[PDB]
């Protein structure tokens, strides 16, 4: 048996390196980014956004963001995804993002996902799994999103009720917002201190 | 096989989220502990990118940013292969690499090191592993470069690398080294992991039979992600 | 012989408040330092058990709570002697153990773990110590069980004991392990214990010659507490 | 010489344990509990009760908590009482409490102490010591309860002196309450954070 | 590939028939040596047994006989490979096994040991290696037992089993123990053994990144058995 | 190359967890036996029986024996049988039988075995290959069987002939009787002392 | 304290019955395994030897049995513990010797070696251990001498002895030797016993301090026994 | 922990330097011997007697044997008895004797012994505990003596039922006898060979 290979921090370029055509350098003719939605992905259209704050409250601007979904009807565009069930064609279920330079806003198009079976036999809420890179972070941050308007499924969600200080679940639910007819889900992560939003080990 | 979930990461074999003498870490790790939860369909899928997608020169940093001419410095291949903790090959593995220049250099606005930039080199690259998990690319060695820990700290020499494969579980940024730099033992980045086992799993070793005469030397790289158990009583992933 | 005070607990001889890698213990421990204080009558005294109030199958965790059978279990008798640092043997101190049954389970609605409940097991004990310090208790050796710290955490075997003795500053609380247990060298809770040979003095010894043939085996394990010393001059307590 | 066993934390489940009727887990005939008061016992008669908080502000309900006091007379029913004075005789001086599992709050039914001499001459204001054992606590914290209405006692009481942080001393003194008849003492204790109780190596 | 015979089994590496102090061998070991042939086809051939007369239990001793619970004691998974002595794997072998309860118990009115019975508990498996000679089955972890060689002996836990494979002189029955296990370095039956390598050899080992969380513990073990020889010149087997 | 795992006694209880059944223990449908006749097997019914004694000349109780053998033309129901011929396909070849608990005698009801090619090009007489487990056993001991009602045959196989003590080749013999109509073959094993059986290493 | 029975005699502490280099050995050792029994009262009784019997130069073979002279040879005292295996003292154990004399010569018709005899020498003595398990007797030292094994062997210096205690379990008849007797080496005899850390246990040593000047020299010599266990649990003795 | 002494042959001339008398070693006034009969000695007298013989047959004359035994009602003259029955004050248990150098009978005057209590409230048959030393043995042989006329006794004696070859338990019955009005009874042993006498670890 091996050890797997040890974490370092993605540094100071991690969301330049990873988002190259963002920083001008035009090496690729395809580039990931953060729009999940193509013209026939199925599901209600929301924007992902917020920002994240360090222990002193102020914003990062060099954090690198990727998020992982399911499709609008809770299954995974992967091979591992046991449910049987056929996934949408036209979506990735991941995508990429920086924060901007200046702002220090991060954001998200995609689609809100579909409920995802739990373990045995349980239903999971939907909820979006996100992880943060940047410099000063030596291992990735694992976080969910989950959404406040599913109130009730968010009530029986095994992985929120898993937290035993429910003070702390609330750190893991977006606000709904509509702008201009757009649903927009505003997340802000603290790291550190006040409200630090909850990071699991997975 | 029915596959259970991934193993659990060993955190001692990792650096803390907090270490004091990488100071950038003070204010951005967390006070309270991670929580652990038991794996689901989220944890043990990721997604899959298909080969059409990536261009000729993808792995190619010395020509993918070629404009009038070659960039200046050492020419390198780095190859080597990507397993699971039980040795399994990881296949179709997306891997990124990003990095400095010979002078240390990273070409972005923000990076005002005196060491010069080379207008014929980028410092981003791309591949996915084959079936046997095997990966290879060609760039430039990066220069070591100073940067604001301690006045005078300095980074060895390194290529920054990030891999995404079949679980989000097993998504993993880090940087690797190569043989013989001796800023390595200075390095509080390095210094974070706490192990010197593990210390030494981050450096790309020499492999002088694979250097390709007048031409290139090569380093051998190997990385190891989190492996899945199989199920062969009740499976409760779902 | 004029008692004074108790000599002062050696702090590095403990675990610290604050051990991350015990994920329970980073919001439970205190953020300022422990206040030193001279002891005065109030650390020196505790009070006295007597041993009128304990039945006759209080030290025998296998009948105490047998109803139709006995448990199912391996048969262990466990004995040893508690003494103080200067090594003056301990005596009517009152011994507490507590532990879960032979699948890792505690007898509570709370323990939810899968290994099956022993109808015919209840898991307390307690006994007072002799005038040579003496304990002896018999069980069914505890099985190691999951619990969550990471998700795969797994406890060794082992048995929670507290002594209330002559002193309140003796007060004590922990948990002894079993000889050639593999789970004790990757254990968090006692990987708190600073030095290695501190860690060793938890673990219960094989008393191979102890034996009671065709019927159990033996442990031997001492406890040591705070001593006082004696005051030959000025005495300040009072 | 030797060094003392080293502590261990008491775990999830030593509220249960060590109170097993509590845990419905009847193997003892004689069991030991939260009331010093038997009929004979002299003194005024009053209930402390409190709570114990976590660094988030939440109450643990797997705490186990023990009192160790002074009859009236500030005489202790311990060998080790080198007063030479009588201790009366229907107080044990010593009791054992979990919180409730729901509520959180942990009582004990006492009596209020007399005062006790301190080293060379001095004399301790009237004070119950007090220990705390829970899942994520290595070692017993100790601490000491001191009474609002003890104020003229309390300023000369060469412990809380030894305090040098005055604005610590207070987080010892429980307040004195009326309900219907009885005296109550509150004592919250706060194990991390603001308002952190002090806690003595002892 | 044309096939010869078997490899000469090692006479030092396994007990020999006579061991003093293993009483019962003493009235029941040849007193001549035995007499070794060259191998026929009745040598070289084994019995096939087909997957169709399993049931889907039969590797599970936690439930195969569980009637109103489960059995009382530690769960733990024990797999591994059969391989033949040249490393190639050994498919297709009927491999069964036999253990006492978590007391120390078997099932059996022979056994008068107090420990106690459980009623939930069988401790009887079988299974077919795979393709890769790889087997897993899943059990309670058997109690060391007093039994009466010298009064007070006792054996450490142990896992009986036996392997029909290939040919008839591969043919092995042993006991498999627990590493840790302190009763291991005392036992006159293991002491039959006269290398300590081989000792070793019927340890299974810890294996911690197979435990599967809030559930059971993993132990891995392998076995070789004795292995063919190729023939390229003269075939005498017939 | 790796060593051959090493051999320990079966122990007590062998003749009761590898036959269960017998033993009250049933956990399988599909039991193995000492039965080796189907209904359509080929071959003439024979019944082989005896006892196992010890160097006291007591029979074993606890032992535990498998038998080996061929059809009735001398083929082995095995993958490795090199023949070229067919197998009698209602034939296993194997069996396992312990002793009864009180009389002590052990009983097979199989066919008797054809002859089967011996090494280069010779003809072994007819046999069934025995092996022996039992407590105080420390390693399986293999004999074989022989017919007394082939002479001619058993005078001419290799392996009786490779033990130059040919006193003892007898003790490979074993005796014919008709019981009612039945063939039954009286085979006795004696593990140590006077007319102590051949064993072989193979 | 309610005591239970004697802990089992460690056969591997002992030389085995069956010992081919003493030749005498191989007639006189059974051919089956000895029987071991759960002890009895009749195990864990045993003689009481009163004191008054015995007489004031019983533990003095220097002048037990001198008739005209003193015995010629080296006088020397012995002395030592008789303690249990868990250190108990053996308190009014018969303690019995015998020896040979100076010239390895024994007082009997069947000793025909040519050693010379000494009419002022017997060579037996006696003594009850004292409340502490102190022995202690005086004699001249025996001389090496020759036996017939092989034709040259040679006996080191030794002194034959004998105990009665408290428990017939305990019994043990053996002999001593003297410390740097290069015969020790040697011996078939000793080598009888099978571990060197035992061998050691039956060599005298010399006790310096001890030697009473222009008088004798002194050697001291203890002696373990079997122990008994205490009982606190169920007493099956009877 | 201390390991016990270890044994060593009592050597040949075990049986001269333990019966000194015998030998005309005349050191003590009061010497041990084969008698346990003192004048009121309670019980009936009996003689008991035989020979030792080695593994060819032939008698042993340097062997020295001792046995031990209970009074007439089964009650040790031992402090470790706990019967709570006052055992006959003129009554050693214990005897010491040589074997005649040229016949090699050896004998004792004793007493049969009563029934001692066995473990877990069986009760033991009568029977004298014996040990042998000589020459050429290397720890004392320890066995029993049981009598031919307590058949019924005998057969539900714990010790002998332990003994599983039924046929060995025999050798420990010791043959009853009347030479002229003296009950007598013979006790061969042998050490070696067919009959061999059980020897005990106890
Ligand atoms: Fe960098
Ligand atoms: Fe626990
Ligand atoms: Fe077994
Ligand atoms: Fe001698
Ligand atoms: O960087
Ligand atoms: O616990
Ligand atoms: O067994
Ligand atoms: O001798």
């Amino acid at each position: 048996e091996l050890k797997e290979t040890p974490s370092q921090t993605g540094g100071p370029y991690v969301h330049i390196g990873l988002l190259p055509k963002q920083a001008n350098i035009e090496v690729f003719e395809h580039n990931l980014d953060n729009n999940l939605v193509q013209d026939n992905t199925q599901g209600q259209r929301i924007r992902l956004e917020g920002q994240v704050f360090d222990g002193l409250g102020l914003p990062l601007r060099d954090v690198l963001i990727e998020i992982w979904q399911a499709d609008t009807n809770g299954v995974y565009p992967s091979q591992a995804d046991t449910q049987g069930k056929q996934v949408d064609p036209n979506f990735l279920g991941w995508g990429r993002t920086g924060a901007d330079f200046g702002t220090g806003f991060w954001s998200f198009n995609t689609i809100k996902p579909g409920a995802v079976p739990g373990r045995k036999g349980s239903t999971q809420a939907p909820h979006i799994s996100l992880i943060i890179f940047a410099r000063g972070i030596n291992i990735g941050l694992h976080t969910r999103v989950y959404f406040d308007d599913e109130a009730e499924a968010n009530a029986k969600d095994p992985v929120l009720n898993s937290i035993e200080w429910a003070t702390r679940r609330q750190t893991l639910v977006a606000k709904r917002e509509e702008r201009d007819g757009e649903v927009v889900y505003r997340f802000d992560i603290r790291i550190q201190g006040e409200n630090e939003t909850v990071f699991f080990d997975i | 096989i029915i596959w259970g979930a991934y193993a659990q990461r060993n955190t001692e074999d990792h650096p803390p989220a907090y270490a004091p003498g990488y100071k950038t870490s003070v204010l951005r790790s967390p006070k309270n502990a991670l929580i652990s939860i038991a794996e689901t369909l989220s944890e043990v899928t990721a997604p899959h990118f298909s080969a059409d997608k990536f261009g000729p020169k993808d792995n190619d940093l010395i020509l993918n940013y070629a404009k009038d001419g070659l960039p200046i410095g050492e020419r390198v291949i780095v190859h080597g292969y990507v397993r699971d903790q039980f040795g399994r090959p990881v296949k179709n593995a997306l891997v990124e690499v990003w990095q400095a220049n010979a002078s240390g250099r990273y070409r972005h606005p923000n990076d005002q090191y005196i060491g010069a930039m080379d207008p014929n080199f980028g410092g981003c690259g791309r591949m996915l592993t084959d079936d046997n998990g095997y990966y290879v690319f060609r760039t430039i060695k990066p220069g070591p470069y100073p940067w604001r820990n301690r006045i005078n700290e300095w980074r060895p020499a390194h290529i920054h690398f990030s891999l995404i494969a079949d679980g989000w579980a097993q998504r993993l940024i880090s940087q690797f080294y190569f043989e013989g730099d001796t800023l390595i033992d200075s390095c509080p980045i390095l210094k974070t992991i706490p192990s010197e086992q593990q210390r030494r799993a981050l450096i790309a070793l020499e492999d002088k039979s694979n250097f390709i005469e007048a031409d290139s030397r090569c380093y051998r790289f190997d990385i190891t992600l989190r492996g899945r158990r199989a199920t062969y009583f009740e499976n409760d992933l779902t």
